[PDB]
């Protein structure tokens, strides 16, 4: 289930008027309202769940998270006021920490394993500001980096804050004061010009610069339309044509569950040794290299192989306009292998002979060895030492982690006690224990955030009189005049009306100031009341 | 799909219920289907209360009357009236050649003494088209039948054949010394695919493997013989052993030179074994094969060549345990090469003393301490004495002197890898030895390996 994360602008610059008369923030609070309305429309979002992030101080800024209801994220969203700085990449990486900090914990990431497509947990953040310039109470910026100072622990082994299955989308609300008169404004929504595109657009997402409603919800609409499931790859030219923008695009694969299933990961940048005490860090996405010569789709019978639909972008519209379904174009990762620089072919991507989209099609590392080899054996054969010499030869170039799935796959394959299923020497012990320990320390923050985003932060001021540590209070919001308890609280203006009511109250002889959403409640206050009796 | 009676039947049946109504037709099918002393009838009414399953009942019934008595099948196979049973029992089984026949293919195997090639060849041509599971009596059939055994043995030998070849080339840190008692493998298996108590298939399936590993094979070939003579005699393989005259007697003696490489008795025995031999076209042209084609069994005798040479050299008495060592090594250089009777043209004896006097000479320099043209004889002579010699040089001012002997003799003369890779292992002198490598695709892997 897909995780929707708002990183609500809540710098001082939002309390900006439009021509509607609001201001930013109540722009931003019904277009996620507006959102979740076009996205309930959709009945696939069943299960699905809100969290909000605002610009505030870490201690404040999470305002919904993990565990928080429907309810608590509604009241928290409406009662945001716009009272900061613009603290884009400080509230950036504390989003990202939100989305990141179970990852360590739950083993998602499966570190040093292959990446796998089908472990993810797919969330987008879209963040609501404006084009104003990014504040830290020292001046301005003019470039958007998020500050890497107080790590969770494990985010090294990443290198970038951002993860494999999480896009991040900026609504850039740029509502003039005075109306503008447009008729192009139906065409496509530009792309923004502030700090946050670059890091929109490294993530696989896009921002979008609104000017008008209609356009904000143009952009709403598109963005009901981008909540998918799946994971950013990066895709690169390998060789020659068969810079143009197909070259590279950080595109988005789909991951179809049925809980998704998979058997192969996408090869690691490296080759895994046991020498090496640290893991390598890896690429949030991972850089593969099709190849564009032609090559010829290598499927044989009863194989565990997964299938995953790219999204539409360039690179699908040139392989779509290159018509040729029974071809493929193979694909790899670069340093995959032990000796190797450019790798061997981990899959290849092939259009759909409907020529509809075009599927990126995983494999065993190196299928062309492999599958003419292990369909030669269930094709003609009880191996033979000539078959096991070659497959020996194949599993010295194949990489540890490809290890269990080879062996899962030929065990439902028809052949359990094969070569792959003896043994699986894997990681380094120095990795393994320090990937248990990042586990507990995962699960300690994480039980730390979850406990901290509720009724753990209470703020309370006051004017600090300096000498030329004594304090003048304020009107606190939470005041609650006890009135009758206290007469102190009492103000001299309505003492002898206050005094004759408490004087009733004590003898023989505030209460309806309901907070409006529970005024009105129908099924409460009758489920409470008695029933009556039924008719004849 | 198995036919027969119970084919026919089946046939008929449906020929009858083939449409035109009949619903008693089928009634009277199905309760004509039931075995004897009609009471499972009577207990068809207890069954048929609760959603009655047949196919249960039936695949019980054949599930237990297979598996419970295929042990009393195997008990009345294991004599004249056995085998009798037995023959009884495979005629009945035959044809249900298409039905599944586990319990039937194994009744006719437990009694398979007789073999009945009448429907024997029948049997063989279902088995090599179906692939049965008959793997003791279906491999001595194949055996004694035609060259299908042959060809699965060649199988096995091209698979040895590659297997020492790639051992060859995967270098480590001895010349993998291994007795026939820890080297039980490749051959094992192929010890257990012979037919057990088969002299003849199997000495012809020995034969096929000497005539290939020599007339068109390496030396690797003809080592797998002694591995399964030994496997054999381990084995308890008594007719097998009991068929070669001399070949039990010179196994154990190859087996007493890979256990120790330093016996007297062991040489005084193999001495006797030589000398009231047989003619060389039988028991001498084997025996011939059998000591050239042993690559373990040929480092023994140079080790214990290279022991009998420094015993020599420490007696003072060059000029019978050295004879005795030249003739295993002239028996055991080559026989293979030409076809024709047994000849031991071996022995010079002044170039076997030239040689000898050279190891003696560097033995009391060392020993004194703490050239180059014995080396230049020796790589333009005998090269059997060659061998002999880099091993001892392999394995202080005496090992200086000798190092560029041992420097000529390598830009001098197959064989020289392992030989290098064993005085690498058993080995100031690296500088020498990395010379002595780097002065000349298996040896230059190996000494990267190396350095």
């Amino acid at each position: 289930m897909p995780i929707l994360l708002f990183l609500i602008d809540t710098s001082a610059s939002m309390n900006q008027r439009s021509h509607l008369g609001t201001t930013y923030l109540d722009t931003a609070k019904g277009a996620v309202e507006t959102f979740m309305k076009l996205r309930a429309r959709d009945p696939a979002s069943r299960g699905d769940r809100y969290m909000l992030v605002t610009f505030e101080e870490p201690p404040y800024a999470i305002k919904a998270g993990w565990k928080e209801n429907h309810a608590t994220f509604m009241n928290e969203l409406k009662n945001l006021q716009a009272e900061g700085l613009t603290t884009l990449g400080q509230s950036l990486r504390t989003a990202f920490d939100l989305l990141n900090l179970n990852r360590l914990v739950t083993g998602i990431d499966n570190y040093g394993q292959g990446r796998n497509p089908f472990f993810l947990e797919p969330a987008i953040i879209i963040t609501i500001t404006d084009g104003s310039k990014l504040t830290t109470t020292s001046g301005v910026q003019d470039e958007l980096h998020l500050p890497l100072n107080s790590p969770l622990p494990g985010s090294e082994l990443t290198k970038e804050p951002f993860r494999w299955d999480q896009r991040l989308f900026a609504l850039v609300l740029r509502l003039p004061g005075t109306m503008s008169v447009e008729s192009e404004q139906l065409t496509g929504v530009p792309l923004d010009d502030s700090a946050i595109t670059p890091m929109c657009e490294v993530t696989g997402g896009r921002s979008y610069s609104v000017c008008s409603p209609r356009m904000l919800n143009q952009c709403l609409e598109s963005l009901v339309q981008k909540v998918q499931s799946g994971v950013v790859i990066n895709f690169e030219k390998a060789g020659p044509d068969p810079s143009q923008p197909w070259h590279s695009c950080h595109k988005l694969i789909y991951v179809r569950p049925n809980v998704p299933i998979g058997h192969w990961p996408v090869p690691e940048s490296f080759w895994p040794d046991q020498n090496s005490p640290t893991l390598p860090p890896r690429t949030s996405h991972p850089v593969v290299k099709f190849s564009c010569t032609d090559c010829e789709p290598m499927v044989i019978d009863k194989l565990p192989f997964d299938k995953y639909e790219l999204e539409p972008s360039p690179l699908t519209q040139f392989i779509l306009e290159r018509k040729s379904p029974q071809t493929c174009w193979q694909v790899y990762v670069s340093n995959s292998a032990k000796y190797s620089e450019l790798g061997h072919p981990f899959g290849y991507l092939k259009a759909s002979t409907a020529l509809n989209c075009v599927n990126l099609f995983v494999m065993p590392y190196n299928y062309p060895v492999l599958l003419p080899l292990l369909d030669d054996l269930f094709k003609v054969h009880k191996p033979t030492l000539k078959w096991r010499q070659s497959f020996e030869s194949y599993l010295k170039t194949m990489p540890p982690y490809y290890l269990g799935p080879l062996k899962k796959a030929v065990r439902m394959m028809g052949a359990p006690n094969l070569i792959a299923d003896s043994m699986e020497y894997g990681l380094s012990y120095s990795v393994i224990s320090y990937l248990k320990k990042l586990s507990q320390q995962a699960k300690i923050e994480s039980d730390r955030v979850i406990g901290s985003v509720g009724k753990k932060v209470v703020q309370e001021t006051g004017i600090k009189v300096r000498s030329r540590g004594f304090q003048v209070a304020l009107l606190n919001k939470d005041l609650k005049p006890q009135t009758f308890r206290n007469a102190y609280d009492i103000p001299r203006r309505n003492l002898l009306d206050h005094l004759t009511r408490m004087r009733s109250n004590l003898l023989k002889s505030q209460v309806h100031s309901v907070p409006i959403a529970q005024m009105g409640n129908y099924q409460e206050y009758l489920k409470q009341v008695p029933s009556p009796l039924r008719e004849l | 799909x198995x036919x027969x009676x119970x084919x026919x039947x089946x046939x008929x049946x449906x020929x009858x219920x083939x449409x035109x109504x009949x619903x008693x037709x089928x009634x009277x099918x199905x309760x004509x289907x039931g075995v004897l002393l009609p009471s499972l009838q009577s207990a068809l009414p207890f069954l048929d209360l609760h959603g009655t399953p047949r196919l249960e009942f039936h695949q019980s019934v054949f599930d237990e009357l297979r598996d419970k008595l295929l042990e009393r099948v195997s008990a009345i196979a294991s004599a004249e009236e056995r085998y009798k049973k037995l023959e009884d029992l495979l005629e009945k089984s035959f044809s249900l050649v298409k039905m599944p026949s586990l319990q039937p293919v194994v009744m006719c195997v437990m009694k398979h003494l007789p073999k009945v090639p009448e429907k024997k060849l029948k049997l063989v041509m279902a088995d090599k088209e179906l692939y049965r599971a008959c793997a003791v009596e279906v491999k001595r059939q194949i055996w004694q039948d035609n060259q299908a055994l042959f060809g699965d043995e060649v199988s096995p030998l091209l698979k040895q054949y590659i297997l020492e070849k790639e051992s060859a080339l995967f270098s480590t840190e001895f010349f993998s010394p291994s007795p026939k008692t820890r080297r039980q493998g490749e051959v094992v298996q192929r010890l257990t695919r012979m037919v057990g108590k088969n002299v003849k298939l199997y000495d012809m399936v020995l034969q096929f493997l000497r005539t290939l590993f020599l007339r068109t094979r390496n030396v690797h070939y003809c080592t797998l013989r002694a591995e399964l003579l030994m496997s054999l005699h381990d084995l308890d393989v008594g007719e097998i052993c009991t068929v070669d005259p001399c070949h039990k007697f010179t196994w154990c003696l190859d087996a007493c030179i890979r256990e120790r490489f330093v016996d007297s008795k062991r040489a005084r025995e193999l001495q006797g074994f030589l000398d009231g031999v047989k003619k060389g076209q039988e028991q001498v042209l084997g025996d011939l094969s059998m000591i050239l084609c042993d690559p373990f069994a040929i480092n023994t005798l140079a080790l214990s060549t290279v022991r009998h040479l420094q015993e020599l050299v420490g007696q003072e008495t060059l000029p019978l345990l050295l004879l005795l060592r030249l003739l295993a090594l002239g028996q055991g250089a080559w026989d293979m090469i030409d076809s024709q009777v047994f000849k031991e043209p071996k022995m010079e004896v002044e170039l076997i003393t030239r040689f000898l006097p050279m190891l003696m000479s560097f033995l009391v320099d060392d020993y004194t301490f703490n050239p180059e043209s014995f080396t230049k004889f020796l790589q333009e002579q005998r090269m059997a004495c060659e061998v002999g010699l880099y091993y001892v040089l392999h394995i202080k001012n005496a090992l200086l002197r000798l190092l560029p002997g041992l420097v000529e003799t390598f830009g001098d003369l197959g064989d020289i890898f392992l030989h290098l890779l064993t005085g690498n292992l058993a080995l100031l002198e690296d500088f020498c030895s990395s010379l002595f490598d780097g002065f000349f695709r298996k040896e230059n892997v190996h000494r990267h390996a190396l350095r």
